[PDB]
């Protein structure tokens, strides 16, 4: 709705900071997974003898 | 005719982004950590992977907890059987209880 | 505190924070050796007191784990527990006794 | 993306690897401690005299 957007443009930068907070959370989740699991420098593998 | 809640979430402007690391890469990281721990001990966590037999690695662990390594070397089959029984019990408890 | 075996750390101030300089120890140059869990000598199982048994192909030595410094296997760096019928992978070698040249 | 190089540890039940040299390494770790302390006057912000 164009009228709703035109009245929403008068409320300032609430949308931009909400988007910034959600983007920070989304980047932080990948940072958490990388800092938990990617702790080894080389992909080791087991010899075929067991 | 069966509408979905995810369809209403998308049509109202709510989206879920996929993660950067797929589950296959997480499984590869887990397998690399397991292979390093089994084939080298704690040596891969401080530098290059120094290989060692697993019985001597368990003797290192036994000396770490305060027990002489001849306790391990004279009870190796019993410790191996106890570990296999505990891993099978972990399997059965995951297969039975869902909480 | 760092990657490797930790030795020291030093603090430095920073704008709105702190910086730690971690001094650690890293093993460098690897070499393959033939190892055994224990040594059967005169029907007695000898275990290393602190270290491992290594072999360069012909002779057997006892070494600390984090650095290669081989020593002659004596009775002052090994201990005796049981016979050599229980341990899997035990090898046959001699164990030097320092009292034998003192008596002779 | 690549997770890293592929390595295979030469595992055996009578083979060991023992280092013969060493390296003394100094690394850096940066940690935040405090942030900026701010103060807000409501009457000056919302109204302004
Ligand atoms: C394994 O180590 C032993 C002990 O150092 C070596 O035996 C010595 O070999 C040198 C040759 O460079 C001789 O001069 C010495 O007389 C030997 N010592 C004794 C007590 O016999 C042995 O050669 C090494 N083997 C390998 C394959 O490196
Ligand atoms: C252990 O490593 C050090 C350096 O990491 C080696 O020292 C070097 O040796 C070469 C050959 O003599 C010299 O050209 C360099 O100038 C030395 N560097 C330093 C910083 O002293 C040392 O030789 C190695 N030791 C062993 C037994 O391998
Ligand atoms: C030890 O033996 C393995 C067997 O293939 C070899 O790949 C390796 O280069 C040798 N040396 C060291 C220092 O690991
Ligand atoms: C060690 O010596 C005993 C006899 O003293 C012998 O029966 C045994 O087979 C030897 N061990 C090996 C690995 O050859
Ligand atoms: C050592 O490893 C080999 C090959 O993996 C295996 O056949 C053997 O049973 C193991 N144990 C001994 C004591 O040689």
């Amino acid at each position: 709705s164009t009228e709703c957007s035109n009245l929403l443009l008068q409320y300032g930068s609430f949308c931009t900071q909400l988007k910034r907070a959600l983007t920070g959370i989304a980047v932080e989740q990948d940072k958490n997974t990388q800092e938990v699991f990617a702790q080894v420098k080389q992909i080791y593998k087991t010899p075929p003898i067991k | 005719a069966a509408r979905d809640l995810i369809c209403a979430q998308k049509f109202n402007g709510l989206t879920v982004l996929p993660p950067l690391l797929t589950d296959e890469m997480i499984a590869q990281y887990t397998s690399a950590l397991l292979a390093g721990t089994i084939t080298s001990g704690w040596t891969f966590g401080a530098g290059a992977a120094l290989q060692i037999p697993f019985a001597m690695q368990m003797a290192y662990r036994f000396n770490g907890i305060g027990v002489t390594q001849n306790v391990l070397y004279e009870n190796q089959k019993l410790i191996a059987n106890q570990f296999n029984s505990a891993i099978g019990k972990i399997q059965d408890s995951l297969s039975s209880t869902a909480s | 505190c760092g990657k490797g075996y930790h030795l020291m750390s030093f603090p430095q101030s920073a704008p709105h924070g702190v910086v730690f300089l971690h001094v650690t120890y890293v093993p460098a140059q690897e070499k393959n050796f033939t190892t055994a869990p224990a040594i059967c000598h005169d029907g007695k199982a000898h275990f290393p007191r602190e270290g491992v048994f290594v072999s360069n192909g012909t002779h057997w030595f006892v070494t600390q784990r984090n650095f290669y410094e081989p020593q002659i296997i004596t009775t002052d760096n090994t201990f005796v527990s049981g016979n050599c019928d229980v341990v899997i992978g035990i090898v046959n070698n001699t164990v030097y006794d320092p009292l034998q040249p003192e008596l002779d | 993306m690549s997770l890293g190089a592929e390595n295979s540890v030469a595992y055996s039940n009578n083979s060991i690897a023992i280092p013969t040299n060493f390296t003394i390494s100094v690394t850096t770790e940066i940690l935040p401690v405090s942030m900026t302390k701010t103060s807000v006057d409501c009457t000056m912000y919302i109204c302004g005299d």
